[PDB]
RNA sequence: GACGGGGUUGAUGGGGGGGCGGUGUAACCCCCGAGGGUUUCCCGAGGGGAGAGCCGGCCCCUCCCAAUCGCCCGAGCGUGC
RNA sequence: ACGUCGUCUCUUCCCAUCCUGGCGGUGCAGCAGCCGCCAAGGGUGGGGCUGCCCGCCCAUUAAAGGGGAACGUGAGAUGGGUUCAGACCGUCGCGAGACAGGUCGGUCUCUACCUGUCGGGGGCGCUGGCCGCCUGAGGGGAAGGUGCCCUCAGUACGAGAGGAACGGGGCGCCGCGGCCUCUAGUGUACCGGUUGUCCGGCAGGGCACUGCCGGGCAGCCACGCCGUGGGGGAUAACCGCUGAA
RNA sequence: CUUAAGGUAGCCAAAUGCCUUGCCGGGUAAGUUCCGGCGUGCAUGAAUGGAUCAACGAGGUCCCCACUGUCCCGGCCCGGG
RNA sequence: GUGAAGCGGGGCGAAAGCCCCGUGGAGGCCCGAAGGGGUUCUGAUGUGCAAAUCGUUCCCAUGACCUGGGGCUAGGGGCAAA
């Protein structure tokens, strides 16, 4: 059985939304993508709120701008940077330089073999698989 | 319960306070205000030619 | 009914979200507990302010355990209580109502108590317990009334605030009549009350906010591309369709605030005795400083920065006891 | 409107002192200053040191000033079942 | 002279129930599915296409139910369509003209009298006046709703493939009620920088409607933090015990 | 036969195509609109002007980038009411 | 602001001819104040400032241009870039 994941996601304010352009971080051959769906407990929302995705989140995108074969194909990833800032569960508020996601399947399995950049815990903890590939995690 | 020390003005940041920022390289820098990350990292200010900070 | 789906704006548990007609709490439930010994149920103090401390989590099925983890406080100046008189609750016979049957007081009531009774000179606490005594075999509740003591506080008003807190902790009506009776003229601190770590719930009245509109008052969404409506943005649309007619659930425009509410299932921290060790250096922003004993708990309480807050055990405590020792309170960041 | 606190047995608002804080280093003084001219005691954007300066619809202390003078409401009685 | 479609906003009601609770049947092994019964407390969302309603589609989801309220709601909005006067096309007409065929453009008036609803005040009454503290007739409430992960367990079931459940632990999303310690926003209190001009220059200042730019206390605020439960009874559909006629 | 002749060059689901959200491509995750094609075209067509877009447009429409309080989802502030 | 005809120099050249720079100052030319007009917000107003206004955003702005004074055309008639 697959390696597993924290049974917790604490809250965490959203940086990314629906059709939001979002780069890659990682060689799957995808460059960037457009933010389509959520996917999880989480994702449900109410009238006119626009559903919103943080670290640790699993996301479905379409590939915008990257390989030709893949192009325009729907895929799901992982947000593993994310510009807005949050509050972890210990009080400590953390931000970065940019958004970002990684290609995986939907059973959380990275599809390039190398993650660029650092990478949330939240991440890791939630995602064993792209824990094994994150060079540098914070 | 660990004390860190602000990228900016070099004073010490109380816990709970201030936010810890990662730049696009994946160094970590915490900065106790938003006046100082402002200027670090918004404005691009030299900490070496600011007087608060000096004479901090 | 609605083109689409959502639930309906705001409560309607709060109707009529009217001015409080007391700015003291008044409690209304007051829980059944098993201490071991006699013992106030509740206790009353003012908010002083917040912080923020870094506690040791001590929950050890929680995902942050171990850790030391920052947590927003709210303090409370707590000076001691006086206990001025014993009152005596029966059932009455043709309906059930709780009724008092008479009260003792002490025989000297302290000066700053006639601010707001009209005392006698003298009270007779002897044939006022010997009344009372009368009225054991049909006793069923037994509450001091109290009042605090304002000038020890950071206010520093001296008008004080007077209400009944019963007497609990064991199951005898004979026994927690005695220990009532002993309370009389004394003074009660936090510590006799609670115990740090245990869960207490809080009442008290909000934060006034004056008139407001229905878009804070009850969250209903300004109208979307606000530049294009005549008459306004700030508003609902319609009030009401044909028939019924305006209804009492339609959101308006009318006090904010100012309301008794009731937060469940608050920690104590700390009771400590001396204040300076809490205040900061700066005081309390609009409060003062605290100088005598005091609460530290664990999240935000319902009211402004000097309203009276009254602790009471709680009603609807967790299945899972919350730990049996202190809660660790490595660091508060009022201290340097 | 109301509500709450104080009203001289008083710290209720202001003044003065202190605390904490925001900004960012004032005036004066000393050094440097690309280059030019009364050649070098002059002009000169600007830089450094010491000093910060200004300010607070916040907290403490302190009766120095003002919470005064005053103006009103208020039950009281009979009757029968 | 009752403002003509749709949409927005907001409230409530029905149940002929899409999910959530309970129960049964099955051509119900498990995973799934289909069918019926009780049940209206809560939920029922985000987008693409079209003026739409409707309908189809996309990625999610526990599911993304359907209806009534003067086809709820224009003295609340909007004005895309329809359905005035201008104009073009096709068709019809000798002609002026016509088309519920298409197309482009085309004034949305009113200081709220009464009632209602929401909040805020004054008085009288409460069997002489008053002060304080209580009770609780009744009234309001959704104050909560609902998912996910681990374990159970690769176990039961099964030829295999595949593949549960109860119970235990952890956390969310939506709603509600609070709060301002942190972070974010604002902050015409305040501090600094700087442009053009005027005050003879420096300093200090007026004006450019804070001249503009940067920071920013308090306060407010959410994008931040806190709380937000189980139980009892009588019951529905029905399942049983004893048990005669 | 025909009211004489029987729509040529062209152009099209057109501001002209009812059926019709025509059929095929493009564009979007998803396109009743749009663009390029196809044409026994209800009911296109030649100074009744056909085709035709260089320049010009407060003409009508579709798309891309930039930008943003349009919106997610509201908050604070200023002047006048 | 652009820079038509016309006019000078330079370079290449087998002659022809080509290219580059300058001068020149045309146009129902362009951007844009005054002036004229009147598109958007379907803004404000809508018992109005006003029985047609105001803000904002806009169109033209050397000409079929805007504007004063005087004059002519009159009702089944005038006048009409309609
Ligand atoms: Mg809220
Ligand atoms: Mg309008
Ligand atoms: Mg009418
Ligand atoms: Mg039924
Ligand atoms: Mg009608
Ligand atoms: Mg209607
Ligand atoms: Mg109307
Ligand atoms: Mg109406
Ligand atoms: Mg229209
Ligand atoms: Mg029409
Ligand atoms: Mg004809
Ligand atoms: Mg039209
Ligand atoms: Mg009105
Ligand atoms: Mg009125
Ligand atoms: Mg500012
Ligand atoms: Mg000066
Ligand atoms: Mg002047
Ligand atoms: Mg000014
Ligand atoms: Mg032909
Ligand atoms: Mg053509
Ligand atoms: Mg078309
Ligand atoms: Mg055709
Ligand atoms: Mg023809
Ligand atoms: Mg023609
Ligand atoms: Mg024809
Ligand atoms: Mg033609
Ligand atoms: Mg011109
Ligand atoms: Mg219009
Ligand atoms: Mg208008
Ligand atoms: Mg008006
Ligand atoms: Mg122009
Ligand atoms: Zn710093």
């Amino acid at each position: 059985k697959r390696t597993v994941g924290v049974p917790y996601r604490f809250h965490v304010t959203p940086g990314i939304f629906m059709n939001s352009l979002v780069p890659v971080a990682d060689n799957s051959g995808a460059k960037l993508v457009r933010v389509i769906g959520v996917v999880g407990h989480y994702s449900k929302s109410v009238h006119r709120r626009i559903p919103g995705a943080g670290v640790g989140d699993m996301v479905v995108v379409v590939v915008r701008e990257g390989k030709p074969e893949l192009r325009k194909q729907i895929f799901r990833a992982i947000v593993v940077r994310q510009r807005r800032p949050y509050r972890r569960p210990d009080g400590t508020w953390v931000a970065f330089e940019d958004n970002a996601v990684v290609i995986v399947t939907p059973e959380g399995d990275p599809k390039g073999s190398e993650i660029h950049g650092p990478v949330a815990m939240e991440a890791t903890l939630r995602w064993p698989t792209i824990a094994n590939l994150a060079s540098i995690v914070v | 319960m660990k004390i860190h020390k602000c990228s900016f003005c070099g004073a010490d940041i109380p816990p709970g306070y201030g936010i810890m920022y990662v730049r696009s390289d994946g160094t970590v820098q915490r900065f106790c205000s938003r006046k100082c990350f402002v200027s670090a990292v918004k404005y691009g200010r030299n900490p070496r030619k600011l007087a608060w900070v000096r004479k901090k | 009914g609605l083109k689409i789906n959502r639930p309906r704006r705001g409560s309607m548990g709060v109707y009529p979200r009217k001015r409080a007609a007391d700015i003291v709490p008044r409690v209304r439930t007051w829980p059944e507990v098993n201490l071991g010994k006699p013992t106030l149920l509740g206790f009353a103090a003012y908010k002083a302010g917040m912080l923020h401390a870094v506690v040791v989590d001590d929950r050890p099925t929680s995902p942050l355990y171990g850790k030391e983890v920052v947590k927003a406080v709210t303090v409370l100046d707590a000076p001691p209580l006086y206990v001025a008189a014993v009152r005596l609750y029966t059932l009455d016979p043709t309906n059930g109502y709780k009724v008092a049957v008479g009260e003792a007081w002490v025989s000297e009531p302290p000066a700053d108590l006639r601010r707001v009774l009209t005392l006698p000179e003298k009270f007779d606490t002897e044939k006022q317990l010997k009344a009372l005594e009368e009225y054991r075999d049909v006793a069923v509740d037994v509450r001091v009334l109290v009042a605090t003591q304002p000038r020890l506080s950071g206010i520093g008003k001296k008008t004080p605030e007077v209400l009944e807190i019963p007497v609990g902790g064991v199951p005898s009506i004979d026994e927690r009549i005695n220990f009532a009776i002993s309370l009389l003229g004394k003074t009660v601190s936090p510590k006799d009350v609670f115990t740090p770590g245990q869960l207490v719930d809080v009442i008290a009245v909000t934060k006034g906010k004056g008139y407001q509109g229905v878009v804070k008052r009850f969250g209903v969404t300004i109208l979307p591309r606000w530049h294009k409506h005549r008459k306004g943005h700030r508003r609902t649309g319609t009030i009401g369709p044909q028939a019924p007619a305006l209804m009492f659930t339609q959101p308006r425009p009318g006090q904010m605030g100012f309301h008794q509410r009731t937060e469940y299932n608050k920690r104590i921290l700390k009771i400590g005795d001396n204040g300076a060790e809490i205040t900061p250096k700066s005081g309390f922003p609009h409060y003062g400083v605290i100088k005598g004993p005091y609460i530290l708990l664990q999240g935000s309480v319902p009211g402004a920065r000097k309203r009276l807050v009254v602790l009471r055990y709680p009603v609807r405590p967790p299945k899972k006891a919350p730990p049996a020792a202190e809660p660790q309170v490595v660091w508060v960041s009022s201290q340097s």
